[PDB]
């Protein structure tokens, strides 16, 4: 009866940029979701939070990233915006839970934290759970770029530059999306 | 050449529809954030709508449910369809390419949209006669009242008199018609000798008026 | 949403001086998303500065942006006659109110004239009384209509010309509109003008019927 490494995902030291969101696979353990106040965003879809302790699933996916405050609303089924379109897209029939909490004391630096970035330019929207780490120059005109940033040729990613003086809407928030996969194998993740 | 050519704007009745077009050159509408931004007469810039490169559309609260932004890649043209047009929607509408981080760099020339329930009407040209006392400069003018739509052209003495002329921007009366005035200041000594005639031309109604302004007694 | 407020509403300067336009945000916004645009009458907006401080292609070095957080500023070091326009700051969806930079000149009091309605117009059933304020500076002027010394409100409309290209003055025209019936019910018609160049408000009036 081993326990699920949720401390490795939530209490992790460094989170990834939303364009290169991290995915931790979880199988063969017992999870206490009831253990999971400082969490200021806890929205579950297709399942109630309590009953999760009485359920078993084939696999669990913990996707972790960091965005800005006013963008957390995009981490939900059937949403639009730069994050939901070009960075991290949840499916319309999403059965899981989105958890998010403010990390201003952890990810904001005086002078800017430019490590966290988000994809700004992309010709088409992402499919659900698609992951794009391409840093190729974006072609907005009728002429090619060939790795040369310039007129109608832009770098597709943009840094947040989190600062402690930003408003809570522009402050860094850490987001973990728990997806529950019911495959055709005996359930490995269970509750107490 | 990178530019945006707009068209499709004109006169609409309240509750009507109108589709503005914005043909792009040098930039691809489908791979860019494309914005419609309007400016009301005498007012500032107001963002109307945006379409993302991926196809996501966002609208200002004042136009939701009435405005729909779209695009055509085969013709490389942005479109704004306006339904249930209201009197507050009268404005110059621009299309622009929003680079988000690099500002809105490429703009169109703008297209005018006027929404009113109002028929083409010729102007009434009345004289504004100079004072009898004239405490050494006199003012005299013309009042171009109750016309529609814009614009009217006013000259003095068939273009002979230019110095001291002030043609004021038209106001929109509550009746839905426009009212303008054009004044000129002359030496008081010239009222008795020189004659002054204002020439008003309203092309929408093919109305030419030559009104003599003289001291009243 | 964020609210961008520009200051001052009007900037009165002379060619060759330094213009400093401020844009203040209601919340601290990343400086990567703020832009400064110029607009001349009858023209489309023109991108001057992007990313708070970066000049667009084809912008003279006299324009430069700076600031961060909730305070940004566009400075024009050497004002040239072509630089007298309106300027907007914009962050994403929001636009600033705009700042007009005008030619600065000495204070000039307006010359005030009043025009009674013409007889031809009175034959139609409506009376338009006109008050003209000619060649004044600055633009701030107040026109108060009086009918038999009763202050009229909600029955007048005024219009202002652009700054004259020769003497840098403004001209205003106010129109009071009544019915012929209400027009012939009173005798004295006056417009009282208050302006900085006047020691006291200047009242120009007439009596209906000479
Ligand atoms: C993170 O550590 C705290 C103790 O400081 C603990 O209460 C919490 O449960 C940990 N997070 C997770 C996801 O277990």
């Amino acid at each position: 009866t081993n326990l699920c490494p949720f401390d490795e995902v939530f209490n992790a030291t460094r989170f990834a940029s939303v364009y290169a969101w991290n995915r931790k696979r979880i199988s063969n353990c017992v999870a206490d979701y009831s253990v999971l106040a400082p969490f200021f965003a806890f929205k579950c879809y297709g399942v109630s939070p309590t009953k999760l302790n009485d359920l078993c699933f084939t696999n669990v996916y913990a996707d972790s990233f960091v965005i800005r405050g006013n963008e957390v609303s995009q981490i939900a089924p059937g949403q639009t915006g730069n994050i939901a379109d070009y960075n991290y897209k949840l499916p319309d029939d999403f059965t899981g839970c989105v958890i998010a909490w403010n990390s201003n004391k952890l990810d904001s630096k005086v002078g800017g934290n430019y490590n966290y970035r988000y994809r700004l330019f992309r010709k088409s929207n992402l499919k659900p759970f698609e992951r794009d780490i391409s840093t190729e120059i974006y072609q907005a005109g009728n002429k090619p770029c060939n790795g040369v940033a310039g007129v109608n040729c832009y770098f597709p990613l943009q840094s947040y530059g989190f600062r402690p003086t930003y408003g809570v809407g522009h402050q860094p928030y850490r987001v973990v999306v728990l997806s529950f996969e019911l495959l055709h194998a005996p359930a490995t993740v269970c509750g107490p | 050449e990178v530019q945006l050519v707009e068209s499709g704007g004109g006169l609409i009745q309240p509750g009507g529809s109108l589709r503005l077009s914005c043909a792009a050159s040098g930039i691809t509408v489908t791979s860019n954030y494309m914005s419609w931004v309007r400016q009301a007469p005498g007012k500032g810039l107001e963002w109307v709508s945006v379409i993302y490169p991926g196809g996501s559309t966002f609208y200002a609260d004042s136009v939701k449910g009435r405005f729909t932004i779209s695009r055509d890649n085969s013709k490389n043209t942005l479109y704004l369809q306006m339904n249930s047009l209201r009197a507050e929607d009268t404005a110059v509408y621009y299309c622009a390419r929003d680079l988000v981080v690099y500002g809105m760099d490429v703009w169109g020339q703008g297209t005018t949209v006027t929404v009113s329930s109002a028929s083409t009407k010729g102007p009434s040209v009345f004289p504004l006669a100079p004072s009898s006392k004239s405490t050494g400069t006199a003012a005299l003018g013309c009042l171009v009242k109750d016309y529609f739509p814009e614009p009217v052209t006013v000259s003095w003495n068939s273009g002979a008199l230019t110095s001291g002329v002030h043609t004021f921007p038209a106001v929109l009366q509550s009746s839905g018609l426009y009212s303008l005035s054009s004044v000129v200041t002359v030496p008081s000594s010239s009222l008795g000798t020189q004659t002054y005639i204002c020439n008003v031309n309203h092309k929408p109604s093919n109305t030419k008026v030559d009104k003599r302004v003289e001291p009243k007694s | 949403e964020i609210v961008l407020t520009q200051s001052p509403g009007t900037l009165s300067l002379s060619p060759g001086e330094r213009a400093t336009l401020s844009c203040r945000a209601s919340q601290s916004v990343s400086s990567s998303y703020l832009a400064w645009y110029q607009q001349k009458p009858g023209q489309a907006p023109r991108l001057l500065i992007y990313g708070a401080s970066s000049r667009a292609t084809g912008i003279p070095g006299r324009f430069s942006g700076s600031g961060s957080g909730t305070d940004f500023t566009l400075t024009i070091s050497r004002l040239e006659p072509e630089d007298f326009a309106i300027y907007y700051c914009q962050q994403g969806v929001t636009f600033g109110g705009g700042t007009k930079v005008e030619i600065k000149r000495t204070v000039a009091a307006p010359s005030v004239f009043i025009f009674p309605p013409s007889d031809e117009q009175l034959k139609s059933g409506t009376a338009s009384v006109v008050c003209l304020l000619n060649n004044f500076y600055p633009r701030e002027a107040k026109v108060q209509w009086k009918v038999d010394n009763a202050l009229q409100s909600g029955n007048s409309q005024e219009s202002v010309t652009e700054q004259d290209s020769k003497d840098s003055t403004y001209s205003l025209s106010s129109t009071l509109t009544l019915s012929k019936a209400d027009y012939e019910k009173h005798k004295v018609y006056a417009c009282e003008v208050t302006h900085q160049g006047l020691s006291s408000p200047v009242t120009k009036s007439f009596n209906r019927g000479e």
